[PDB]
């Protein structure tokens, strides 16, 4: 939960002279991680990325991490009055997190031994 | 490579655009600019370099 205050150095308008600093505040709301995915190069949606494909292509078996955020900033003037603005952000993919094989977020979790053998994995 | 880029991006947003003229659009634009490909690349490269270096 970042909460920091930064002095502003904008000196163009008289209103810009009536200000002291910016009190920055924001927090993150929703976190989700989904199974690793591939692009397939057709300008569509993202398709499942299997471990053998990542092995052969030199990819990373990383699953997307989705985040939400809330921005509430505060404006300080010279006299001592405060202005607060708020911002709501919809879900947004921050990055990809590496995924462990055999884990719950891996593709080889619903698969049985025959399916794992069929898709190119070591079934044992 | 997340909070410090956001801080510096806010510093540069304040260093060009007036704060009283800023609205929610400029707040979103500054936050999204502070989260460009540079920060994601820095964070992922640093984490993987850490895991593989030990």
């Amino acid at each position: 939960n970042v909460d920091i205050t930064y002095k502003d150095q904008r000196d163009h308008t008289e209103i810009d002279k009536l200000r002291e600093s910016v009190q920055i505040q924001f927090n993150f709301t929703d976190v989700n991680i989904e199974r690793p995915q591939h692009r397939n190069y057709s300008q569509g949606n993202k398709i499942n990325l299997l471990p053998n494909k990542a092995r052969l292509c030199g990819l990373s078996y990383s699953g997307p991490v989705n985040l939400a955020a809330e921005v509430i900033l505060t404006a300080h003037y010279s006299n001592g009055r405060q202005e607060v603005k708020r911002a709501s952000i919809p879900p947004f993919q921050v990055s990809t997190f590496p995924i462990m094989r055999g884990s719950n977020r891996c593709h080889t979790h619903h698969l049985s031994k025959t399916a794992k053998k069929e898709i190119g994995e070591d079934p044992n | 490579s997340v909070i410090a880029p956001i801080i510096n991006g806010f510093k540069e947003l304040l260093k060009q655009t007036a704060f009283e003229e800023l609205t929610q659009r400029n707040i979103i634009e500054a936050f999204s600019a502070a989260l460009s490909k540079n920060t994601a690349s820095d964070l992922n490269r640093s984490m993987e370099q850490s895991i593989i270096s030990g």
